[PDB]
């Protein structure tokens, strides 16, 4: 892709899937015990951690968004599910559970929590009677605080503060009844990977119900976490870096999740939106997502981070090392490989399509619109074969279509049948064109011939109009004979075909061209020695147009004066 | 048995319970005490989310275990 990665196609709201998917993809660690589990006498529609398996290889390998169809079927979830809004982190406790689970009696047993597994005390002291209890508690996430704290620093400051056990809340020292008691909490261990889940959400007593909190929530880049240990380590600190941001865009059961991620573990980050991975810039993974702007009131309002992804600075190595395909077992690729093609024997239930207005050029020489529907991740020859049926196709002809992308009336290149839609300009100033290659066009002489661009303009270069063209011209032909090609192009009245200029055009700069001399060659048409996505030189056509115009402007227009 | 939870603003509440009780039973005794419905509680021991139909000694449960508690951020 335009990243190296790609994403993953969304079923209906399964946001919160491709977005903890993604983050667990990139815990290489993980992704290479899952790889390593025991998925060969399972069935695929029962299988989790083989339908996990399914994901991140074709998350390895593919480079089209991929599908999590099978993952939710292996959930036992009807498709049903697959419209339901979850919550990202439920999901996390859910899934990690059942796969922990699943990993028991296998030979990476105990991997997820020798990865996400943590242990903190929970110190309890009586204030009034000699009684001291203790209590040592595993955790996989934590909890952070997040309203009247300031960053990330203070809801840990608060998480370890001191607690009254008073009132209501008395603790049962069971001997002396209940008691007023202190309770304080230490952290022990800090695993390789922590998950910390903001608490954005309370009860809101003016309307009875719960509301996410979008206040300001600060988290640093690099996170000091030896505070809060009970024991510390001066040849190991707990130093974190910022692995993945989880945000959460939207209302209390509602909304849409996205990831950002630095996966190398670097500092390059990239946002990854259901099926759209995107580079971005630091700022906007961590800054932009402490969230709390309550003003120009859009999105943003309820757009910020939810759950937080930090890795210990001294197992950045470890918990990201690379992955081949040498570190996947040979069944599973061919149980894959071989499961595709099944598909390839099998008109209805398709599909998450997108509409693509564009112009289609026919026999004729003249423009309609057409709007076609072709798959969002499939290619050009998806689209020009979805035009094919969509037209009429000309008595008999060259049945091979072409794709055009115009900027400003001129051609700008053709695309190649290859090209993903995705990675098609969807800028306003582009306008894509299929067209039929004419004859001398399909497989032409490569040393002598050569494709060129062709457009109209008028006195200026830049003054640029009417139906740009692709021309074959010859080499060492007489001009004469290109002329002779352009005239049974256009059909318009010879009257208007003496009033034609011809130039060549390049980075604004333009030299006439001697329609008696006759002197084509192909040298004339290249580009300077070295550039290639620097603009082509192109022929232009210097004559007067027919052309739509528009309304009259007053109201009170025009002039300008000072009387006095 | 007195267990511990965790609430919304961080706080530490006590649940006098049993080891027999199931899930809901603790869930409506939350609501008792907090007024969060069951419907939007979701409860975290150990990193496992505690599943309805089950009960406390399923998990290990125990004297001043701590529950934590929290509601849900949806999205789809």
């Amino acid at each position: 892709k335009h990243t190296g990665y790609v994403g993953l196609k969304n079923q209906g709201a399964t946001c919160y899937m491709n977005s903890l998917l993604q983050t667990l993809f990139f815990t290489n660690q993980l992704r290479k015990a899952v790889y390593m589990m025991p998925t060969e006498g399972d069935d695929s529609s029962k299988s989790v951690p083989l339908a996990l398996q399914r994901v991140f290889y074709e998350l390895q390998h593919s480079d089209k968004p991929v599908g999590t169809k099978k993952l939710t079927k292996s959930f036992g979830w009807e498709t049903l599910d697959s419209f339901m809004q979850h919550d990202v982190q439920e999901l996390c406790r859910v899934l990690l559970d059942n796969v922990e689970n699943k990993m028991k009696g296998t030979c990476v047993e105990g991997t997820i929590p020798k990865l996400f597994r943590g242990k903190m005390v929970s110190y309890i002291q009586c204030k009034e009677v000699d009684y001291r209890s203790d209590r040592r508690e595993d955790y996989y996430d934590i909890q952070l605080s997040i309203k009247g704290k300031k960053n990330i620093f203070e809801s840990f400051v608060d998480y370890v503060a001191v607690e009254q056990l008073d009132g209501d809340n008395k603790y049962d020292a069971g001997e002396h009844g209940l008691q007023e008691a202190e309770k304080g909490v230490k952290f022990l261990t800090l695993p390789p990977v922590l998950h910390l889940q903001l608490m954005r959400f309370m009860y809101d007593p003016q309307t009875d119900q719960n509301i996410k909190i979008n206040d300001r929530f600060e988290f640093p880049e690099q996170l000091p976490l030896d505070e809060f240990l009970q024991k510390t380590d001066p040849k190991d600190p707990a130093n974190y870096i910022l692995h993945a941001v989880l945000v959460h865009s939207g209302d209390n059961h509602g909304g849409h999740y996205v990831v950002y991620l630095n996966p190398k573990g670097d500092g390059k980050w990239c946002k990854f939106d259901d099926d759209v991975v995107s580079r971005c810039t630091k700022e906007e993974a961590i800054e932009h997502n402490y969230g709390g702007h309550d003003d120009d009131l859009s999105v943003r309002h309820c757009t910020n981070a939810y759950m937080l992804v930090y890795i210990r600075e001294s197992k950045l190595s470890e918990v990201l090392q690379a992955v081949t395909d040498h570190d996947i077992p040979q069944q599973l690729v061919e149980r894959l490989q071989e499961e595709k093609r099944i598909e390839a024997q099998k008109i209805t239930d398709f599909e998450n399509r997108r509409s693509f207005k564009c112009i289609w050029l026919n026999s004729q020489f003249r423009e309609e619109e057409i709007t076609l529907y072709p798959d969002k991740h499939g290619c050009v020859r998806d689209l020009l074969e979805e035009c094919k049926k969509a037209v009429e196709l000309g008595e008999k002809a060259s049945g091979k279509l072409r794709l055009l992308e115009i900027v400003s009336y001129k051609i700008i290149g053709v695309h190649q049948e290859d090209e993903l839609l995705e990675c098609l300009s969807p800028a306003t100033s582009r306008t894509f064109r299929i067209e039929e290659i004419p004859l001398d066009q399909v497989d032409i002489d490569k040393e002598n011939e050569m494709l060129v661009t062709v457009a109209h303009f008028h006195k200026e270069v830049f003054g640029t109009f009417g139906i740009p063209f692709l021309l074959r011209i010859h080499q060492g032909e007489h001009f004469r004979e290109v002329m002779k090609r352009i005239q049974s192009l256009l059909d318009i009245q010879e009257k208007e075909f003496e009033k034609f200029k011809f130039a060549i055009v390049m980075m604004g700069r333009h030299q006439y061209i001697n329609e008696d001399e006759y002197e084509v060659n192909l040298k004339d048409f290249e580009p300077q020695p070295g550039n290639m996505s620097h603009p082509r030189p192109w022929l232009g056509l210097d004559h007067f147009n027919k052309a739509p115009k528009r309304s009259r402007y007053t109201y009170l227009e025009k002039a300008i004066k000072i009387h006095n | 048995m007195q267990i511990f939870v965790k609430t919304l603003t961080g706080k530490t509440i006590t649940l006098e319970v049993e080891p027999s009780d199931t899930i809901e039973n603790v869930k409506a005794k939350i609501q008792d005490k907090e007024g969060i419905p069951p419907d939007q509680q979701r409860l975290i021991f150990a990193g496992k989310q505690l599943e309805d139909g089950r009960t406390l000694s399923d998990y290990n449960i125990q004297k001043e275990s701590t529950l934590h508690l929290v509601l849900r951020l949806r999205g789809g």
